[PDB]
């Protein structure tokens, strides 16, 4: 069973945004077979219908999900579920080439970090205690925006 | 065979290190105009602040500002009056659309019985494109006819309006009115609602007062009412601008009204009317003073 | 030999704070004993122009490319009169909200100033990224008069930001006599130093008028009002003689060429205003 990779890693993108699924191959958008053979599936200028369950095969390999939003701030995330010690990237993303300022991340309610300009979270050693509901506050064109919340959960395993 | 005036504003300069003065002078240079009667109006962000009147000459008018006031990024205009004018602000950044949505006047609602809610959209890029504005009733029933008036503002922004007429009963029975702003710039659509205010009501109390120059001064203390939504006017029906009124402040709430009326109006006779939702009889309390 | 006063006025900005294609610098030399004055212009220390003219005044204008100006070069207007230099300088006003920080600087309460006679201005700085002993705050008087004794509060806010305070005590007389108080914020993050000033408000003053009113109410309690009007710096102080919270007071609003209401639910309505004569206080009463 093959797995499906996303570049960039973010399973949540904005409209018009691109993304590339990597995996003589068959693709399965929503369940329907896509007219793509290549091991890598291309997505130019995303539309909303580009949302939904994706999966590939050469033995059929399980599903990855892609949400498409239009908004001011999208809290992108590396993975929605991680296993301890694995990398986790968080990213408070702003509409297009737009600049998000005074960005603050919140984890479970508390102020995780604040910076003048935009910044991102990066943990090479995903701590099991990191599981929380995240969201990010930003400032676009002088105006205030709160990001949609995103649940994230690590898994410690013997 | 005259010649209009040339209007430019000079401002205080900065520290050698680029810091702002404590106070900031604005110097208005009205120059090269045919000797006549010239009157200079000073506009803070669309509002009068000062006025003078002087009578191929030139003339100067000066306005002074708190360093704070100045740093407020408000837009001051010099308006020489036919009209000529120059305007300046703290040298600057872009700012996205805001959208406000009014509730009807308790007066507009019961007295005039012709309620209107208004959707206001500001800080629009005039080049961003065109702004669609759209009304809708929570219920589903079709809206009436919305009057859309625009006014390209002095500070370079677009300010779109759309006043929608509303049914008293529809309103009174808890309808919800939606205003939906779309634009090529915006990643989504702005959306503002307004409905009859929840919470317990309480009718107002009123008090017309009178003071000891030789012009008039009259006050009014409308208090203890329980939706902030109130309307105040002075009759004799004297104009809605011949008096001033404070914002409501929880005490219930309260408002002051200041009506200056010439001792000549002292020679004819007045009335302080409070048009409030909870107010008993015709939805109006009121009093008077001699 | 009365000394000239030297100031530079510049081109204003677009209604949208945009820069002219070209920036005029105006050097106003004014109020000197008629003699031989000459104005040397100095771009960042090098002569750019010279002008010489022989209680008068004079002007000398220098113009600049929009780019030259934005080059953040420092221009000096150097008056040499009756054998003695006078000067003023300027450059493009540095960004006042660097990296988004904000710094506010209060004026004293007219009460704090005349009644309590213990004036304090306060310099506030918000939206700072949290740091430690990096943040320096520094007071200075325009005059060059000495300055000592100032608070410093580097306290940490709920939303992840640092909010630094420093309240400085100020002399009523010093203040009253047009002193100017500088607050100067430095930081490892900021490319320069933030700087806010504050001074006695300009313009012509005008003492208040007061009026204590009432209209007994329905355990029945009666309410008391006050109409303090026609004063000419917004800066006013209102109290009832009783706690500063047992009453409420509107914001000042310009009348027929200001005014405030005061609502006391419960005697004396005191107005502590700068222009007010004799003790700096008008007031009245109501039964
Ligand atoms: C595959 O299946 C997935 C679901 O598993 C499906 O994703 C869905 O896409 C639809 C759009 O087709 C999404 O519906 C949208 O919701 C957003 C919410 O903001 C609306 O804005 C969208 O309306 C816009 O588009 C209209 C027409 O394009 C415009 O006229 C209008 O102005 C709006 O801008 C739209 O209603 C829905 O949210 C998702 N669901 C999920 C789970 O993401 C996808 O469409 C399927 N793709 C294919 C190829 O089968
Ligand atoms: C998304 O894909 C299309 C085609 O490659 C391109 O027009 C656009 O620049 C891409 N966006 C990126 C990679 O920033
Ligand atoms: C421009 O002016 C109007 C008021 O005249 C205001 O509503 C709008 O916000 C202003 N834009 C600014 C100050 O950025
Ligand atoms: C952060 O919170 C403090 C305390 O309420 C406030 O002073 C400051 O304005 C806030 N900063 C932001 C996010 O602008």
């Amino acid at each position: 069973k093959p797995k499906v990779s996303l570049n960039p890693p973010w399973n949540r993108i904005f409209k018009g945004e691109n993304v590339t699924l990597t995996c003589s191959t068959k693709w399965f958008h929503n369940g329907s077979l896509s007219e793509e053979t290549n091991s890598s599936l291309n997505i130019v200028n995303a539309k909303f219908e580009d949302s939904g369950e994706y999966k590939c095969q050469h033995a059929e390999s399980e599903p990855v999900y892609l949400e498409v939003f239009s908004d001011w701030l999208l809290l992108q995330a590396s993975a929605e579920v991680v296993m301890e010690g694995q990398p986790l990237f968080l990213r408070c993303h702003g509409w297009r080439n737009w600049d998000v300022y005074k960005v603050i991340y919140y984890k479970d309610g508390e102020a995780l970090k604040y910076w003048y300009e935009n910044h991102a979270i990066s943990i090479t050693n995903a701590a099991a205690e990191d599981s929380g509901t995240y969201y990010c506050t930003g400032k676009v064109w002088q105006l205030d925006y709160e990001s949609e919340p995103l649940n994230i959960t690590v898994i410690k395993a013997p | 065979d005259f010649t209009p005036p040339t209007v430019k504003i000079l401002q205080s300069s900065c520290d050698g290190g680029g810091h702002f003065p404590p106070t900031i002078q604005l110097l208005c240079l009205v120059s090269g105009y045919t000797p006549g009667t010239i009157q200079i109006t000073w506009l803070e962000d669309g509002q009068v602040m000062d006025v003078d009147l002087s009578t191929l000459a030139s003339t100067q008018s000066e306005l002074t500002l708190s360093q704070k006031h100045w740093l407020s990024d408000r837009t001051y205009t010099c308006q020489v009056t036919h009209t000529f004018e120059d305007s300046t602000k703290k040298c600057a950044n872009p700012r996205g659309v805001s959208a406000y949505l009014s509730r009807p006047s308790p007066f507009d609602l019961f007295i005039r019985k012709s309620p209107t809610i208004t959707c206001l959209v500001v800080d629009l890029a005039p080049s961003k494109g065109t702004v669609q504005l759209t009304w809708s009733r929570a219920s589903g029933k079709p809206v009436n006819h919305s009057t859309r008036k625009e006014e390209k503002q002095r500070n370079g922004t677009l300010t779109v309006t759309s006043t929608l007429p509303v049914g008293t009963r529809d309103w009174i029975e808890g309808e919800t009115y939606q205003c939906r702003v779309t634009h090529p710039h915006l990643p989504r659509a702005l959306m503002r609602s307004t409905t009859k205010t929840s919470g317990p009501r309480a009718a107002p109390e009123v008090y017309a007062f009178a003071t000891p120059r030789d012009k008039r001064t009259l006050a009014c203390l409308i208090q203890n009412f329980m939706p902030e939504d109130i309307s105040v006017q002075w009759l004799h029906q004297l104009p809605d601008a011949r008096h001033s009124t404070t914002q409501p402040r929880k005490t219930g709430f309260f408002v002051f009204s200041r009506l200056e009326v010439t001792r000549a109006e002292w020679e004819q006779k007045f009335i302080c009317r409070a048009v409030h939702e909870a107010a008993s009889p015709s939805q109006t309390v009121q009093r008077a003073v001699s």
